[PDB]
Formats: C-alpha cells, sequence, structure tokens
RNA sequence: UGACUGCUCCCUAGCAUGCUACUACCG
RNA sequence: GCGGUAGUAGCAUGCUAGGGAGCAG
C-alpha cells in the first residue's frame, strides 16, 4: 500500500485530525477533524479494492502461461518419439522381397495380411500340447505357407530353453506346455 | 445382406486394409489406402498422396494408429490355441497375464461375526469373491468369438422393423458438434495401442489444438482409418469363476466418434418418461417414476424379462450395422449421403471387424460389439428394441388368421403382411399405427440389453403379442444362440415389481402417507464388498470411511424387508461407521495430543441421512 | 519459448521481434532493448497485440494487460494493468530477473544498419555472447539482403555452351563471379527438382563446373539461401600453460622431414592454442603434415572452407601417404572420392565446413581462417569441438567477401577475433624459410611490415619486369570494360617467347572473360587459388580504382610465378621506394 | 497392464443472489 | 424520524472447476 497514489491524502487527513486532538478543538473545526479523514478513507479503500483485483487477475496469467509452455514442450517430446519409431520400424523391410510383390501387383495395392506371410524372415509357432506338436513342427525342418522353415530355438512358457529331445511322448508331462518354436526361412 | 452371404465363398486373407507404398521425403512407407469389408465391399480413400515431404501432427497420429506398419514389420504367427485368424507377432516373446486374488478385511469380518452373522444355516451367505486366473486367461476369453457366425437376415422383414425401431428415437435431437463443444470426463484414462507408451488421453487432448481435432474429424468423412484394439482383463468382484475382458479402443477412434455421436447421446441421457431409461436415477423417487411409466395404461398386465446369451460375442454383423444407421439418422442436414457412408465404414473398420492385440500379437476380430466404443450402451439399446419388435411381428404373422375374433387385430394382421412382402417403400401410416398398437399392448423399459416388459396377458395367450417362446425362436435364427427359459422370469402380481432389473430387486414400502417402490440389492453383494477389496483400501477402515457411507446408502432399503436377517445388514454398517470414527478420533488423541470435535459427524450413523436418498424433492 | 537471455542466460520466456532472428531477451533486459529503440513488438508464450477486433496497436510498452488478453489503451478493460512498468515486461520467471548492464553494446548492435566500418568496429568490441549474437545477425542481414532477387525462366535451349537467360522485371542481374555458387532448384509440377551446381560467364559461355542436366522447358534458376541455424557453442576458450604431456607420444625416431619443426613442437605443444603465422610459400601447406606424422598417437583432423584449394594437401598425400589410412566425407557437396567415405573412425580426417559429424578430437587444423567469418569458426567449433586447433592462414592476405561494406577498407585486425587477439598479446611464432620461392617476396614483405626480420635467401637476378603504363578506365553498364587492356596484353606478348605458356589472373572476371572471348586465356581465381600458383605468370593491370587494389591485395598476387614475374604497375602502388628492371616497349 | 457412459455421497478454492450489524458521504 | 449509494465481516442456497471414493450395465 506504500505506492498507492491515494496514500498522501489519507496520511495528511489522519495527521490533521488525529494528531490535533490534544489541542483545543471547537465544534466547528471538529467537522474538519471528522469529515477530512472520512471520504479520503473511502477512496483509499476504493484504491485498495481495485489493486487487490488487479493483483489476482495478474496472478492468473502467470499460471495459465506456464501451462501453455509446459504443453508445447511436451508436444515436442511426443512429436519426436513417434518420428523415432516410424523410422526404426522402417529400417527393417528386406527391400528385395517386398519390392517383388508391390511390383507384381496390378496397381501396387496388396492386402496387408499377406505381407508378413510372404516377406518375413522369422516364424513363431505357439503349441499347446504334444499331439499338436507332431502334426505341425516335427523334426528340425517343416513346411508352412508354401515354404520351408528350419527350427532355431524352442523356449517354453517360463522362457527356458528346451531341446528337441526333451519333447517325448512321455516326458511331455514335465514341460511348461505353451511351447514357442522360432524358425528361420530356408533358401 | 447379399455381401454377407457371398463373402463366405472368398479367401479370408483378402478382407482387411489395402496397403500401398508411399514416399515421405525419399523413404518407402507402407500405409493403408482403402479397405475390403465382407459387407460393404471395396472402399478406396479419397485423399491419398504418394510423394510428401513433411508429416504434421495430424499426419503422424494417422500413421502410428494404422495396423499397416505394425503388421508389416513383425514376425509371422501361427497360434494353435485359438481358431481365429492370426496376423503377426509384434515381438519375440508371448506374454502370459494372470489375475491376482482379493484382499481380506479381517476387522470387518471379525466385527460381523461378533454380531451374529455367518452362522450355519443362515439366509445370508458369502457368494461374491475375487477369482484368480492363470496365464491362459486372455486367449481363452478371446476364443469366445467363435460364436459369431455369418448371418443372412430376412430383408423384407428387417426393412420394416428398422422403420418401427426409428420411432422409439424420434423425441431426441442430434448432430455434429465442434471440437470446443465436446465434453470429456476423466481425461486420465488410457489412449490405446501405439500410444499408451507415451501418455493418457490428456496428453493427446492437450497436444492437439481445436483446429487439429476439426481437421482430423473432417478427414474421416472422406477416408478410412483402421485402428488396433487392446484386450484387458478385469480385476473385480463377481459370482462366476470366469474371466472378464474389456476392449480399450484407440484414441483416433474415440476422439472422432465423440464429435459425431455425443450431441445425440446426451439428449438420450436427458429425457424422462421414454422407453430408454439411460440417465434416470434410482434415488429421490426415480425408481418409482420409472416403474410407473412402464406400467402405463396396459390392460390385464403381466411383467416379463428375458436374457441374451453371449450378447456381445454372438450379435450378428447386420444388426450392428443397423444400429449405427439408426443413430446416424439425425445427421440429415449436417452431413451428405457420401459423408455418412465414410463415417459408417470408419465405424466398421474400427469397432466391428478390427485387429485386436491379445498379449503381444495381432488377431482378426470376426465380428460383434466392443465394450469400449463410445456408443455402446446406446447401440445395445437399439439392438434390444429391434429383437423385441421382430418377436411381435413373428407372433402375429404366424397366428391362424381365422381364429382371431377381434376385427381390428385381423386387418392389422392383413396389412402387416402387405407392408412386409407386398410393398417396396415406407408407408408412414401403418408404421405409426403398429407403433401405437405396440406401445398400448406391449410396453417396454430398456437399459442396454436389460429390459422389462409390461404386456397384455389376454393377447399374448391368444397369440397377438410376443411371449417368452417367441423370443426363443427369434434368438435361434437371428442370433445363433439358444435362450433357455430358466433365465427369463414372469410376474402376475404387479404389486411386487419386476423380479430383477439392473441386478436390483423391487419392494412396495409405505413411506410418508403413500406406498412407493424401492430397489434393494443382494445382501451377499453388499456384505462381500466390505470383506474383499484392493489393499490400503479397506484393510484399514479409518483411512477410508467414505467407502462405508456409500455402501450403507445401497443397503438402506433392506431395513423394510420382511426377513430380519436382511434388515440387519444396514444396522451392521451403521455400527461399523461409528466404530471407525471412535477409533479415528481416539487414535489422534493418544499419539498426537489432538482433540477432534464430533459435531456434524453423527449424521452418518443415524438412519435419516440415508432415508432422504429415497424420498422425492431432490436435494444437491 | 523459455531459455537463456542472450545476455544473462537466466531463463526467460520473452523474445523481441525487431531482432529478426528473435533472441530470448530476458525480462528486465527487454525494458532496455524495447524502449531504448524502435524495437517494440514482443512475443512470449503468447503474442502481444491488442486482441481487440482487428486492431493494429502493438509496441507493448504502450499495450496494457487485463482480462486474459492484452490491450494497450485501445480498449483497456476496467481492470487493466500496464504490461510495461517497473523495469520489466510481464513474463514467465520474474524473480530470476536480473538483466545486466549490457544493453550498451546490445543497443548499438541492435541499431546498426551495417553500412559503415563503425558497424564492424563496435561489433568487434563486446563480450563472447554479444560477439555470437552480432555474427549471427550479420550473417542474417547479409543473406536476407542477398536473396532479394527474382527467378530466371527458361523454356528452350539451342545447344551446349549457349543459353538465352533473362532476369525478371525490376530485378538486376546477379553478380558475375562464382563467389555465390548458383545452386538452383527448378520445378516440375509441385516440388523442387535438382538442377546442379552452376555459374555464369557473360551476358562464349563456358561452363567451368562438373555436371550436366537436361535443361529445357519450365526451368527456374534461383539462388538458394539456406536457413541458418542458431549458434550455441563458443568460438574459443582461454588457455593455460601446463607442464605434463598427457596422452601425446613423441616418436622413438626422428622424422627429419624439416629442420625448424623441432621448435614448432617445442613452442606449440605447451599452450592450449596457437596459430601457424607463416608467410606465403614458407611452409603454410605442409607443416601440419609433419605434425601429423610426428604425433601418430594423437587424434588429428583437418577442416577446410573451399573446394578448390585441395591440390597441395592431395598431391603429397598420394606421393608419400596411404589411401585407406586417410578418410574423406562427401554427401549425395561434390568433390574427389579417392579415399574412404563414411568412416567415423580414422586418424587423418579431411572435411569441409558444409557438414561434419558430431565428434570430439584433440588436434585440428583449420585452413584459410582469413577467408572465414567468426560465424565459421563458431560453427566449426560447435559441430566439432576438440581440445586443440591451429588456424592455418595469415592476416596479411585478402579480406573475406563482405559485399556489405564498400566505402571503407577492411583492416586485418578487424577480420576476426583471432586476427587481433594474436596482434595484441603477440604472435605465437614467425617463419622465414620459403621452401620454393625467390627472395623478391622476402625483401618486399620484410620492407613492408616485417621490419626486415627475415633476409633474402635466393639471389635477386633482377628478372622482374615493370613498366610505366597506367591505362584508362571507363564504366558503361553493370559489367565493366577496359579498352587499354585488349591491346596492352597484345603489346606485351609481341616479342616475348618466355610467357607463351603462361596463365592469366582474374581480379575482375568480367574483363578476363571479355579478353578470353577476344583472344582466349584460361581463367584462374584470385581468392580461392592459394597454393595453386603456376611457375610462369603475368600480372595484368585490370583495374584503376580503389575497389580492390588499395593496400592488401597484391602481396599474394606478386608471388604467383616462380622464375618469371612480370608485374606491371597499375596505380600509385609502391613505385618510388625501390628499383625495378624495365623492358623498353617498342 | 487399468475402456466407454450414467448416477450419487464427502472435502477445498472462486463467482452472483438472499435477511442483518459496522463503517462513511449523501440526501 | 426514513430512503439510496460504496466498502467490510458473518450465516445458507444454486452453478461452474479440481481431488479422493461407491455402485450399475
Ligand atoms: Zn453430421
Ligand atoms: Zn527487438
Ligand atoms: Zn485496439
Ligand atoms: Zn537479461
Amino acid at each position: 500500500f506504500s505506492s498507492l497514489p491515494s496514500y498522501a491524502a489519507f496520511a495528511t487527513a489522519q495527521e490533521a485530525y488525529e494528531q490535533a486532538v490534544a489541542n483545543g478543538d471547537s465544534e466547528v473545526v471538529l467537522k474538519k477533524l471528522k469529515k477530512s479523514l472520512n471520504v479520503a478513507k473511502s477512496e483509499f479503500d476504493r484504491d485498495a479494492a481495485m489493486q487487490r483485483k488487479l493483483e489476482k487477475m495478474a496472478d492468473q496469467a502467470m499460471t495459465q502461461m506456464y501451462k501453455q509452455a509446459r504443453s508445447e514442450d511436451k508436444r515436442a517430446k511426443v512429436t519426436s518419439a513417434m518420428q523415432t519409431m516410424l523410422f526404426t520400424m522402417l529400417r527393417k523391410l528386406d527391400n528385395d522381397a517386398l519390392n517383388n510383390i508391390i511390383n507384381n501387383a496390378r496397381d501396387g495395392c496388396v492386402p496387408l495380411n499377406i505381407i508378413p506371410l510372404t516377406t518375413a524372415a522369422k516364424l513363431m509357432v505357439v503349441i499347446p500340447d504334444y499331439n499338436t506338436y507332431k502334426n505341425t513342427c516335427d523334426g528340425t525342418t517343416f513346411t508352412y505357407a508354401s515354404a520351408l522353415w528350419e527350427i532355431q530355438q524352442v523356449v517354453d512358457a517360463d522362457s527356458k530353453i528346451v531341446q528337441l529331445s526333451e519333447i517325448s511322448m512321455d516326458n511331455s508331462p514335465n514341460l511348461a506346455w505353451p511351447l514357442i518354436v522360432t524358425a528361420l526361412r530356408a533358401n | 445382406n447379399f455381401n454377407v452371404l457371398f463373402s463366405t465363398v472368398f479367401p479370408p486373407t483378402s478382407f482387411g486394409p489395402l496397403v500401398r507404398k508411399i514416399f515421405v521425403d525419399g523413404v518407402p512407407f507402407v500405409v493403408s489406402t482403402g479397405y475390403h469389408f465382407r459387407e460393404l465391399g471395396v472402399v478406396h480413400n479419397q485423399d491419398v498422396n504418394l510423394h510428401s515431404s513433411r508429416l504434421s501432427f495430424k499426419e503422424l497420429l494417422v500413421y502410428a494408429a494404422d495396423p499397416a506398419m505394425h503388421a508389416a514389420s513383425g514376425n509371422l504367427l501361427l497360434d494353435k490355441r485359438t481358431t481365429c485368424f492370426s496376423v503377426a507377432a509384434l515381438t519375440n516373446n508371448v506374454a502370459f497375464q494372470t489375475v491376482k486374488p482379493g484382499n481380506f478385511n479381517k476387522d470387518f469380518y471379525d466385527f460381523a461375526v461378533s454380531k451374529g452373522f455367518f452362522k450355519e444355516g443362515s439366509s445370508v451367505e458369502l457368494k461374491h469373491f475375487f477369482f484368480a486366473q492363470d496365464g491362459n486367461a486372455a486367449i481363452s476369453d478371446y476364443d469366445y468369438y467363435r460364436y459369431n457366425l455369418p448371418t443372412m437376415c430376412d430383408i423384407r422383414q428387417l426393412l420394416f422393423v428398422v422403420e418401427v425401431v426409428d420411432k422409439y428415437f424420434d423425441c431426441y435431437d442430434g448432430g455434429c458438434i465442434n471440437a470446443n463443444q465436446v465434453i470429456v470426463n476423466n481425461l486420465d484414462k488410457s489412449a490405446g495401442f501405439p500410444f499408451n507408451k507415451w501418455g493418457k488421453a490428456r496428453l493427446y487432448y492437450d497436444s492437439m489444438s481445436y483446429e487439429d481435432q476439426d481437421a482430423l474429424f473432417a478427414y474421416t468423412k472422406r477416408n478410412v482409418i483402421p485402428t488396433i484394439t487392446q484386450m484387458n482383463l478385469k480385476y473385480a468382484i463377481s459370482a462366476k469363476n470366469r474371466a472378464r475382458t474389456v476392449a480399450g479402443v484407440s484414441i483416433c477412434s474415440t476422439m472422432t466418434n465423440r464429435q459425431f455421436h455425443q450431441k445425440l447421446l446426451k439428449s438420450i441421457a436427458a429425457t424422462r418418461g421414454a422407453t430408454v431409461v439411460i440417465g434416470t436415477s434410482k434415488f429421490y423417487g426415480g425408481w418409482h417414476n420409472m416403474l410407473k411409466t412402464v406400467y402405463s395404461d396396459v390392460e390385464n398386465p403381466h411383467l416379463m424379462g428375458w436374457d441374451y446369451p453371449k450378447c456381445d460375442r454372438a450379435m450378428p454383423n447386420m444388426l450392428r450395422i443397423m444400429a449405427s444407421l439408426v443413430l446416424a439418422r439425425k445427421h440429415t442436414t449436417c452431413c451428405s449421403l457420401s459423408h455418412r457412408f465414410y463415417r459408417l465404414a470408419n465405424e466398421c473398420a474400427q469397432v466391428l471387424s478390427e485387429m485386436v492385440m491379445c498379449g503381444g500379437s495381432l488377431y482378426v476380430k470376426p465380428g460383434g460389439t466392443s465394450s469400449g466404443d463410445a456408443t455402446t450402451a446406446y447401440a445395445n439399446s437399439v439392438f434390444n428394441i429391434c429383437q423385441a419388435v421382430t418377436a411381435n411381428v413373428n407372433a402375429l404373422l404366424s397366428t391362424d388368421g381365422n381364429k382371431i375374433a377381434d376385427k381390428y387385430v385381423r386387418n392389422l394382421q392383413h396389412r402387416l403382411y402387405e407392408c412386409l412382402y407386398r410393398n417396396r417403400d415406407v408407408d408412414t401410416d401403418f408404421v405409426n399405427e403398429f407403433y401405437a398398437y405396440l406401445r398400448k399392448h406391449f410396453s417396454m423399459m430398456i437399459l442396454s440389453d436389460d429390459a422389462v416388459v409390461c404386456f397384455n396377458s389376454t393377447y399374448a395367450s391368444q397369440g397377438l403379442v410376443a411371449s417368452i417362446k417367441n423370443f426363443k425362436s427369434v434368438l435361434y435364427y437371428q442370433n445363433n444362440v439358444f435362450m433357455s427359459e430358466a433365465k427369463c422370469w414372469t410376474e402376475t402380481d404387479l404389486t411386487k415389481g419386476p423380479h430383477e432389473f439392473c441386478s436390483q430387486h423391487t419392494m412396495l414400502v409405505k413411506q410418508g402417507d403413500d406406498y412407493v417402490y424401492l430397489p434393494y440389492p443382494d445382501p451377499s453383494r453388499i456384505l462381500g464388498a466390505g470383506c474383499f477389496v484392493d489393499d490400503i483400501v479397506k484393510t484399514d477402515g479409518t483411512l477410508m470411511i467414505e467407502r462405508f457411507v456409500s455402501l450403507a446408502i445401497d443397503a438402506y432399503p433392506l431395513t423394510k424387508h420382511p426377513n430380519q436377517e436382511y434388515a440387519d445388514v444396514f444396522h451392521l454398517y451403521l455400527q461399523y461407521i461409528r466404530k471407525l470414527h471412535d477409533e479415528l478420533t481416539g487414535h489422534m488423541l493418544d499419539m498426537y495430543s489432538v482433540m477432534l470435535t464430533n459435531d456434524n459427524t453423527s449424521r452418518y450413523w443415524e438412519p435419516e441421512f440415508y432415508e432422504a436418498m429415497y424420498t422425492p424433492h431432490t436435494v444437491l | 519459448a523459455v531459455g537463456a537471455c542472450v545476455l544473462c542466460n537466466s531463463q526467460t520466456s520473452l523474445r523481441c521481434g525487431a531482432c529478426i532472428r528473435r533472441p530470448f531477451l530476458c525480462c528486465k533486459c527487454c525494458y532496455d532493448h524495447v524502449i531504448s529503440t524502435s524495437h517494440k513488438l514482443v512475443l512470449s508464450v503468447n503474442p502481444y497485440v491488442c486482441n481487440a477486433p482487428g486492431c493494429d496497436v502493438t509496441d507493448v510498452t504502450q499495450l496494457y494487460l487485463g482480462g486474459m488478453s492484452y490491450y494497450c489503451k485501445s480498449h483497456k478493460p476496467p481492470i487493466s494493468f500496464p504490461l510495461c512498468a517497473n523495469g520489466q515486461v510481464f513474463g514467465l520467471y520474474k524473480n530470476t530477473c536480473v538483466g545486466s548492464d549490457n544493453v550498451t553494446d546490445f543497443n548499438a548492435i541492435a541499431t546498426c544498419d551495417w553500412t559503415n566500418a563503425g558497424d564492424y568496429i563496435l561489433a568487434n568490441t563486446c563480450t563472447e555472447r554479444l560477439k555470437l549474437f552480432a555474427a549471427e545477425t550479420l550473417k542474417a542481414t547479409e543473406e536476407t539482403f542477398k536473396l532479394s532477387y527474382g527467378i530466371a525462366t527458361v523454356r528452350e535451349v539451342l545447344s551446349d555452351r549457349e543459353l538465352h537467360l533473362s532476369w525478371e522485371v525490376g530485378k538486376p542481374r546477379p553478380p558475375l563471379n562464382r563467389n555465390y555458387v548458383f545452386t538452383g532448384y527448378r520445378v516440375t509440377k509441385n516440388s523442387k527438382v535438382q538442377i546442379g551446381e552452376y555459374t555464369f560467364e557473360k551476358g562464349a559461355v563456358v561452363y567451368r563446373g562438373t555436371t550436366t542436366y537436361k535443361l529445357n522447358v519450365g526451368d527456374y534458376f534461383v539462388l538458394t539461401s539456406h536457413t541458418v541455424m542458431p549458434l550455441s557453442a563458443p568460438t574459443l576458450v582461454p588457455q593455460e600453460h601446463y607442464v605434463r604431456i598427457t596422452g601425446l607420444y613423441p616418436t622413438l625416431n626422428i622424422s627429419d622431414e624439416f629442420s625448424s619443426n623441432v621448435a614448432n613442437y617445442q613452442k606449440v605443444g605447451m599452450q592450449k592454442y596457437s596459430t601457424l603465422q607463416g608467410p606465403p610459400g614458407t611452409g603454410k601447406s605442409h607443416f601440419a603434415i609433419g605434425l601429423a606424422l610426428y604425433y601418430p598417437s594423437a587424434r588429428i583432423v583437418y577442416t577446410a572452407c573451399s573446394h578448390a584449394a585441395v591440390d597441395a594437401l592431395c598431391e603429397k598425400a598420394l606421393k608419400y601417404l596411404p589411401i585407406d589410412k586417410c578418410s574423406r566425407i562427401i554427401p549425395a557437396v561434390e568433390c574427389f572420392d579417392k579415399f574412404k567415405v563414411n568412416s567415423t573412425l580414422e586418424q587423418y580426417v579431411f572435411c569441409t565446413v558444409n557438414a561434419l559429424p558430431e565428434t570430439t578430437a584433440d588436434i585440428v587444423v583449420f585452413d584459410e581462417i582469413s577467408m572465414a567469418t567468426n560465424y565459421d569458426l563458431s560453427v566449426v567449433n560447435a559441430r566439432l569441438r576438440a581440445k586443440h586447433y591451429v588456424y592455418i592462414g595469415d592476416p596479411a592476405q585478402l579480406p573475406a567477401p563482405r559485399t556489405l561494406l564498400t566505402k571503407g577498407t577492411l583492416e586485418p585486425e578487424y577480420f576476426n577475433s583471432v586476427c587481433r587477439l594474436m596482434k595484441t598479446i603477440g604472435p605465437d611464432m614467425f617463419l622465414g624459410t620459403c621452401r620454393r620461392c625467390p627472395a623478391e617476396i622476402v625483401d618486399t614483405v620484410s620492407a613492408l611490415v616485417y621490419d626486415n626480420k627475415l633476409k633474402a635467401h635466393k639471389d635477386k637476378s633482377a628478372q622482374c619486369f615493370k613498366m610505366f603504363y597506367k591505362g584508362v578506365i571507363t564504366h558503361d553498364v553493370s559489367s565493366a570494360i577496359n579498352r587499354p587492356q585488349i591491346g596492352v596484353v597484345r603489346e606485351f606478348l609481341t616479342r616475348n617467347p618466355a610467357w607463351r605458356k603462361a596463365v592469366f589472373i582474374s581480379p575482375y572476371n568480367s574483363q578476363n572473360a571479355v579478353a578470353s572471348k577476344i583472344l582466349g586465356l584460361p581463367t584462374q581465381t584470385v581468392d580461392s587459388s592459394q597454393g595453386s600458383e603456376y611457375d610462369y605468370v603475368i600480372f595484368t593491370q585490370t583495374t584503376e580504382t580503389a575497389h580492390s587494389c588499395n593496400v592488401n591485395r597484391f602481396n599474394v598476387a606478386i608471388t604467383r610465378a616462380k622464375v618469371g614475374i612480370l608485374c606491371i604497375m597499375s596505380d600509385r602502388d609502391l613505385y618510388d621506394k625501390l628499383q625495378f628492371t624495365s623492358l623498353e616497349i617498342p
């Protein structure tokens, strides 16, 4: 309140009225002793009820503008994370076996369900039981999707390496059974 | 309807997104530029550019969400656990997710036992628990989609039912709204696949300006954007030891669907006195108003309610297209005939025949609803009215027309055959007449595949109105399920209310000077909700006493029950809230010299704060 | 929109607009630079302007706050607030405020329209951050003055070495010479298609580059101005004298390539930075080759600034150095590809300031520092920051192509920070052993500025010829001509067999091109031809004004030839301070 | 790892209205 | 004797936001 431009009048009117109490004041000067700090006090309160509103308004943009900054800084951290993805899932397209089906296409459009089926290098087979295993993945090589795949690893549900000799007809009760066979393309 | 039948002849690997190679600053990308629907045929995007330089924000959100790049950089997958078509494996390992048991609130159980509960041969037992699951739970729940079979419909009958069904939705308004008029609650919830890696829905609703959202929404009226859905197991109390999974759809789908449907989905939730009771409350007399609106002015009234076996998995793909075309009939000035197709194909490509993520692998959904889409409860109510109007057509048209004594219900049966099989355009004078016949003799109250019917009991016995046997025949050829008549109920005395609606029973009590209807729960559900929880929650009652004030509000109308073992569940909850308050105000006086004042706390163990929730003259 | 106040570095969020590049002036410091200059606009997280209906009132200093937008006096809501007041513009982080007594330079640097030498004098007496800001804004104003040119529309071509080109209406013809490489980009339908590196000859037309494009219909010739990136890393670091040799391994034997290089290792390996102050043709091209081989266990790099001057660093490289052991970088601008490309792991890296890989090193060489602006040093330090580096070059050479200053000449010291810091505290070394050069240049540069510290090595056989021909200059159009040059050259080769296999120097390429159209002479650059000087050369008058030949342009041009140096007087140039032979013209 | 909607109780911060006493000028 | 006007403190209502919790399909 030490810089409000209505402190001078209030201060002076207080001094004139209050400080001059000991001195004999007649009933005519008493009006000046009374109706001089009055009105001035009203105006000061008016000069303080507007300052309090300007302060709050001000401290509602120095908070709503930190939030406009925060979000743009964030908008630049996700815009650079999707970019770092769509350029890492691209360096992975064996562009000899992929430009060989987009080319044999009538216009260059192909179904998406035949891209991993004809242009992939690895196969993952998930097998529930032993009966399913001998009709799908018997031996070290097997044919699927008009191709030939050679087994490379057989992990299990626990993710521990199984060998192709632990898989018997009677040792089967001793394996975590969802078995995951990883195979590579041949030729 | 013809494409549905003809698409069972063609290889299943020809349906799905159609991809092509584009260049964005001299690098080859594979992106989706169309779709092949088993029902809508081949659709081609309208704004596709082959040579671009820079990708904006609205052009990176449409490239990350597409399955075209995720399923063209992952390994081939052959999954023999399921019989659904499988696309790719996104990683080198298969994820197995389990479900944990519940937590035991031993203090509440000790308190209840010390008050004469859980005695041998008691009426109230514990039947709701937290059931645990092993790692083969998500795939075994996904494999329940084998109940969705291709279904050809009767088109001359469905084209009339769809016109009697769009009269239950005539008192609402709807349309498209701008991105600044959209209301979202709980912005701290998931945002889908390709994105739950970087934040919740708040991040994507803040990073996108209003004009970005408007541009994205106007993009889908000329193009098709396929998305990926994630299947998530649930951790909740139940009575069946079977897993529950929900579908968390992507953010590009929800964001653009909320500007298409939200103006109508919030006018449905604001109408009182209609057939669809979504939005109405059970408190402050709402359950009495709802039950006296359905009773209307019927004559010889009986009450009926039925069941929908495997509702979301078995619902045909032609009754889910027909629900999106009834909700989109309100966009008749805001959108054009071509803008309303690309907003229909966009819905099918995203919530009807999409690609789902179960574990770390992509599968193909055969059909059926997704709980997680915006318009679910509202599209489940259009399907519930459609199956109850076609039961009333099949009951009147299969009734020997010579034995009908009445002469008004004999020319109304003679003009319905004409309107079905001898007319080709809509006759809006028999539709308005059948719609009044139904409303007069067959009154319904629908909440998202839960329904209660008050019907004439001297018309359903003659055969002029649907019965329970007429719902068991329609669900067999139109829905591919068998509805056993031991999951449906009937009620002859209307002073006892429906047997069950929304898991709640009904009872006629005397309140004030008049008799009202009050809903009450299953006691084993409210008792078992205080014993089994999720740690720090209620394994210490003093840290949350608001959980037991919101559970004694639900247990209040048990005080009026004729069984005295049911009326004790409410007095046990009022005696525990006081125990948890003496402790709290007595635990902060013996370790910290604090003295709490019991002023305005005694209202929660007095039976007058809860009695005011079931009396009209709403407050707050 | 939050960063370092160019000046105080504290975090701010503001940023003026006057400042084209738009720096992050702090809070307080805006009150100085905002009121104390025409510079008024301001942009913080949100832009400042009377959001009121299509207004147009700005100068934040006047604009007031209120509501949540801003309004000057335009229509200040009842609850306004001066946006501008107590030495601070309302902006994020207000207590970290400080500002600094530095609006001094800051204000002269901001206000300097870059027309007189005083702009460069005041720009060169400031602190490090002010120096960086001044260099950045100088490069900015110069490129944005340079892009003020239209397009060249081409629809047909007759044959090779011919083209009918015409600039736009109201836009003058871009300058003749090749200092502004014509990297054009035509259009096919929607985007920019490649053309190639080009350069013009005259308004016949010989293409002196190495490329061939299928030019025809719809071709658009343009001048490409690259969007300059903001500079971050400093251009230097204060030094400190150590005693311990860390990492460096002196060889067990003596690579006695040179004799005085032992003093070079004794004087250079001690301090944190130095400079090879070598006179022209006194070992300014292959001393670094010796340092490369005397310290094989230290990572050593070389950066350059021009594509032309790669002759000396390449000939001895094939003569006595391997191929695989060195490494080169070229993107897909154009240069030799003899060596290994794309090899981040090597001991002898050659690279140019156009593009470098982000890596650190311990010893670098930086050829032609005198051609390089402070921005060039700062960018080559930011892209590749290494422990020690030596700036090949000498201040006593030609100025950089600063076409922004015309009326006033450019003194050496104000070329860059190094070319004065090395004058004040003293040069780090001085050489006087010319490998292959007569002592004429030795005597000349000893009399001029060396004060006779290095003496004549080779006998002055008085083979240099100088005459008393002045010539007449005349200007007609944007390109200039010299009538007493088509005949003077013929009059000088009338009976001299020795220079029938000589080269031509081209101070002004226009006159040389005209004379080659009349008679026919190979064109040789003047600026980017240091170390490529032929044995037998002729110096032509070629100019009569103060535009190029005032003091510091002939020092390197009178030492091109080895045996026969014929350098005729062209102006008041030192004529009456020494003696000179003279063949009497017929 | 944690979807879409609807209802409802409790706590804190801000805005306007409603009967009063206090101020002070004004009638 | 009364009315109006502008601040200040105190008690309830409704609405708009944020936070925690309970139930239903
Ligand atoms: Zn619309
Ligand atoms: Zn400025
Ligand atoms: Zn204005
Ligand atoms: Zn500052």
